[PDB]
């Protein structure tokens, strides 16, 4: 029973996660890139610093591996290998992370209250921080439930662990990434 | 409307995660514990003032320390909890969380908050502390601990009786009002 739950929660949470990134794509980001209203000469032209590589990473989550993770929904005890399939796509979480400190920077120093505005247009109770904080804790949260899983699977205990060393090794490159 | 950012942090365990839900949805999940509690925001009236109260966990994240502080800028006050019933969670307020927070954001108050206040007196935890030479960690221990790091607040709470739990988060919001 607990590891259904567990499964439930990585999948519902990940169709969540995949919601979030595009609903910052298609509003934050849209408004910068639409050319349909003014934007301060600060941040002009610099989105990719701003938002970094989250158009790649909603790709692969979109894409991939939501699509994937729905196929292991009977399979929980395998779903390790899921991780294991796709670690290469995960190194995209590095670059995002080393970009964040910028992002974050730029934001608070010439962006005024022009995202802020945005927010209050489209009446989202999530900030354009509040958003581009998420993969940070979408790539941290996959180990605990990794982890959840080994308390309550028998077989097989295997796949699970080599996911788990893929889901521990990308944040700490990312970690040690940063300056 | 007034918008506050509150950031919940402290070790592995000592119910970071159970906190926010337990609050937020006014019972504790026993069922299952859920691993995931999502960035959250609510309206919420404290001494007749509207207020916009945001949550976010960062339970995942306790060791990367670099990745951690991407959190913080622009918070408006933190919650450093330890569980009543892991003194190791009690030291790593001074050793790990109070240091960190402090050296990111200078001028943000804190308020320290003690976990698992229903345990404090469960016979059987108080024996498998006793077998580690141990005991739980009583109010004056938290009081002094609030006056080393300079909490404007010291507070005991149950994620699984209730008891206290709604107190911390108004607090909160008065130590930034
Ligand atoms: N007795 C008791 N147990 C709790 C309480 N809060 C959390 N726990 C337990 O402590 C464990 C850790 O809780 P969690 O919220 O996952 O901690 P986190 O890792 O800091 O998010 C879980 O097994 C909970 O059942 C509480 O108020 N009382």
């Amino acid at each position: 029973r607990k590891k259904e739950f567990i499964m439930a929660e990585l999948l519902q949470t990940e169709k969540a996660y995949v919601r979030d990134l595009h609903e910052c794509l298609e509003t934050y980001l849209w408004e910068m890139t639409s050319g349909v209203e003014e934007i301060p000469p600060g941040i002009l032209n610099k989105e990719h610093i701003i938002f970094g590589n989250i158009q790649e990473i909603y790709d692969f989550h979109n894409n991939i591996f939501l699509k994937e993770l729905e196929k292991y929904e009977q399979l929980p005890e395998d779903v390790g290998h899921c991780f294991v399939t796709w670690a290469d796509k995960f190194q995209m979480y590095v670059t995002y992370c080393k970009n964040k400190p910028d992002s974050n920077q730029l934001i608070l120093e010439h962006a005024g209250t022009f995202f802020d505005e945005i927010q209050q247009r489209h009446g989202l109770a999530n900030s354009i921080s509040s958003y581009l904080i998420k993969p940070v804790q979408r790539v941290t949260k996959y180990q605990l439930l990794l982890k959840e899983l080994l308390t309550c699977c028998e077989e097989g205990k295997g796949e699970l662990k080599d996911g788990l060393e893929v889901m521990l090794s990308v944040p700490k490159k990312a970690n040690d990434a940063m300056h | 409307m007034q918008a506050i950012k509150c950031v919940v942090v402290g070790d592995g365990a000592v119910g970071k995660t159970c906190l926010l839900i337990s609050y937020t949805t006014n019972a504790f999940p026993g069922e299952y514990i859920p691993t995931v509690f999502d960035n959250y925001s609510a309206n919420v009236m404290v001494d007749g003032k509207p207020v916009n109260l945001g949550l976010w966990d960062t339970a995942g994240q306790e060791d990367y320390d670099r990745l951690r502080p991407l959190s913080y800028p622009q918070t408006d006050v933190f919650l450093i909890c330890f569980s009543l019933v892991s003194p190791a969670s009690f030291e790593n307020v001074r050793a790990k969380w109070y240091p960190e927070v402090r050296h990111h954001c200078p001028n943000t108050p804190i308020i320290l908050v003690g976990t698992k206040l229903d345990l404090r007196d469960d016979k059987d935890t108080i024996e498998k502390l006793k077998e580690k030479k141990l005991t739980p960690i009583t109010y004056p221990q938290g009081l002094a601990m609030a006056k080393e790091i300079g909490a404007v607040k010291y507070l005991e709470c149950s994620a699984l009786t209730q008891r206290g739990l709604k107190t911390v988060f108004d607090e909160a919001i008065r130590a930034v009002l």
